[PDB]
Parts: structure tokens; sequence; C-alpha cells
């Protein structure tokens, strides 16, 4: 089975700057008929993959001139001359010369923008949820950059690791930002047992936490 | 060139499922078609390819004996018959058309297959309520399998909206959605999150009211 690797795994790059993605095969992918069926695919968030390049260096129809392909034997490259926001997503190489045909594992292209701080909201549970014996507390951290962030829950001043679920968006091409959700799920009995609920968020846009909080009253 | 896949859904390990792909916009019998899948870790894997006339069929070895592929050229349709499904087969399945020089030239929207023993379960939907802007959400809790669909005010509100990816915990998915609107228009004007889950035929419209 032929085998493809890509580097880097993710690639941070500014608008208008340039980018290069490498693809290596574990053996030669020249077909007996003489051609090299190496193709590059781009999958934008929430969409099907699209063809960019075929037979190593041929731009498919409609694809911008900013994309170019090169390589030979077992090493290939996708170059992007000038990065637009729409070009954000996952890039996959693929070889179609040798059964079973295979894809590389993907390379995330990340648009580097000016740093941004999260906008923190915190939400007590609904009365509808309490009535049925549950109590979820939700924290939104919206529209921040870069993607690395630490979040922690404190209940009456002490930390809580247990029963905390976290979820990140992919990067938005509108702005070039990330959001994340953090949820703390408890029983109504465990929730009524305390008063002060707090998420504190740490991010390189500040030396000190951003804290939202509420009192069960 | 339009390609539209269907027939995806939840099935127990060992079970069977049939997928369809309907094509239009071209002489269907002239082009080879392919099935390609994407796992939840987002790896892509080729599954099979079938020639225009349907005589030549090439496929992955791990699906030999279990998956069957055929096409009706009269009805402009391609089929994948799955049996002996395993949890590794869980994936978005994509049909796709070949073209001189390239392999997967036109792709469909895909159809999600979930292989598992968890029971189907409809979501519970709960309002999240709490400066010139204000942020609201709804929590869609305890549903299975994926996907759900979330719009705000029946689609009349795309401007400042995002949905976080769902998270699995103990055989049930949980997801949330935030909207941001001007303070002066809420509560005064209403905000309503609309959730649909086709796998249970559930639709819930949940109005965000202030506490």
């Amino acid at each position: 089975d032929v085998l493809m690797t890509q580097t880097p795994l993710s690639l941070p790059v500014g608008l208008g700057d340039q980018a290069s993605i490498s693809c290596r095969s574990s053996q030669s992918i020249v077909h007996s008929n003489g051609n090299t069926y190496l193709e590059w695919y781009l999958q934008k968030p929430g969409q099907s993959p699209k063809l960019l390049i075929y037979k190593v260096s041929n731009r498919f129809s409609g694809v911008p001139d900013r994309f170019s392909g090169s390589g030979s034997g077992t090493d290939f490259t996708l170059k992007i001359s000038r990065v637009e926001a729409e070009d954000l997503g996952v890039y996959y190489c693929f070889q179609g010369s040798h059964a079973p045909y295979t894809f590389g594992g993907g390379t995330k292209l990340e648009i580097k923008r000016a740093d941004a701080a999260p906008t923190v909201s915190i939400f007590p549970p609904s009365s509808e949820q309490l009535t049925s014996g549950g109590a979820s507390v939700v924290c939104f951290l919206n529209n921040f950059y870069p993607k690395d962030i630490n979040v922690k829950w404190k209940i009456d001043g002490s930390e809580r690791q247990n029963g905390v679920l976290n979820s990140w968006t992919d990067q938005d091409s509108k702005d070039s930002t990330y959001s994340m959700s953090s949820t703390l799920t408890l029983t109504k009995d465990e929730y009524e047992r305390h008063n002060s609920y707090t998420c504190e968020a740490t991010h390189k846009t500040s030396t000190s936490p951003i804290v939202k909080s509420f009192n069960r009253n | 060139v339009k390609l539209v896949e269907s027939g995806g859904g939840l099935v127990k390990p060992g079970g069977s499922l049939k997928l369809s792909c309907a094509a239009s916009g071209f002489i269907f019998s002239n082009y080879a078609m392919s099935w390609v899948r994407q796992t939840p870790e987002k790896r892509l894997e080729w599954v099979a390819t079938i020639s225009g006339g349907g005589r030549n069929i090439y496929s992955l070895d791990s699906v030999k004996g279990r998956f069957t592929f055929f096409r009706d050229n009269a009805r402009n349709t391609l089929y994948l018959q799955m049996s002996s499904l395993r949890s590794e087969d869980t994936a978005m399945y994509f049909c796709s058309r070949e073209n001189y020089g390239s392999s997967f030239t036109y792709w469909g929207q895909g159809t999600l297959v979930t292989v598992s023993s968890a029971k189907t379960t409809p979501p519970s939907v709960y309002p999240l309520a709490p400066n010139s802007m204000v942020t609201l959400g709804c929590l869609v809790k305890g549903y299975f399998p994926e996907p759900v669909t979330v719009t705000w005010n029946s689609g009349s509100l795309s401007s400042g909206v995002h949905t976080f990816p769902a998270v699995l915990q103990s055989d049930l998915y949980t997801l949330s959605s935030s909207v941001t609107v001007p303070s002066s228009t809420w509560p005064s004007e209403t905000v309503t999150c609309n959730v649909a889950h086709p796998a249970s035929s559930t639709k819930v419209d949940k109005k965000i009211v202030p506490r």
C-alpha cells in the first residue's frame, strides 16, 4: 500500500503572504502508462473537498493562478503565491496511480491575523432544565485569536475538572477568528448546593484572566 | 453537474445499509464514478471506483465480501450496498465523478453513516439567556446520532451566528449555538432558536426569554 505524508500539520500564514505544502510518498507513484496521478484537494470548513491540481502541476478549471504544483518521483509541493481568507481549510494530496489509492493526512492552513481577545458570556441553566433534574452551565468564548486558550471553572472560589466539556470552532473566514464553548453539567441537587459560578479564561491578549461570573441568588 | 447522496443513518454493528447517489447534468454512462469517505478524525479514504459501463470495479481490500457496488445507467444512479458493518466504517460518504486526468473531479454533499449500538434519541433544547450587543444561545443536549440543524428566527438571522461542534459523552451528543444581537432589540423583539433532528423527526422552536 502506498503511503502519503504531508508537512507541516498546520501552517500559520498572513494575508497576501506565501505558503508551501509538501507531500511525500513511500514509493514511486508513476503509473505504468507514464503519467503521475498526484492531485491536491482543498476542503473548506463545512464543505465537500474540491480539486485544485491534477497530474502534479495542472490547475483544474476555475482554480486561481495563485496555486501551483510541482515535484517528481516521491516528493511534491503545493505553493500558494498570495494567501486569501477563502483559501483557509484543509489541503489533502492524493495519489491515483497505484491501487489502493490513498490520501495524505491533511494540512490545516491557518490565517494569521492581529491578536484578539475573547468576548466571554456565561449562562445559568433554564428553569425548564432544572424542572427535569438537570443543570448545565455554559460559557461562550467568542471571536478570539490565536486558538490556544485556557478555561477554568470555579464554584464558590474552588476549581472543577470533573464534568467539563469543551468545543472549538474551526477558524472563521469572515473575520479570521476562533470561538469555543465550555459546559459544566451537574444535577440540580449538585447545582443548588452552591452559589457563586465562574469561568476564568486565559489568553495571550492579556497578562491576567477574563472572568465572568454569576450568583444563583 | 449535480451529485446528491442519500440513505445514510444509524445502523447496529453487523447490520446493513444501502446508499444512493443520483446524478444529473451529464451523460451518466460516459464517466467512471467513485465512493470516498471521511472518518470523524477527518482522514479521507478511497473506498471504490466503478467504470462507466459497470464491468470494472476496483475497491479497498477491507471492504471486499461486505460492500457491493453497482449502477443503473438508465436511472442515472449509483448504489453502495453495505453489510457486516463495523464501527470503523462510521463516516461521511461521498460519491464523485472522474474526468480525463483526475480522479475525484466533482463531489456530492455526502451522507453520514453511523455504525453503533446507541439508541436514537431526540434532543432537549434549552434557552441560554444572560453594552450595545448582547449574546444568546441554545443548548441542544442528549441527542443521537449526528447531525442536528440550528437556525435562529427561521433563517432570518445569519449575521452574527455560530454553532459549536457537537461533543460525545456516554452515547449522547451535546452542542450549543450562539447569536449576537443589538441590546435595544431584545427582549423588545423576539429571538427563537429552531432545532431539527431528522434521525428522530424532531423539530423544536425555543424562544429565548429573559430571566
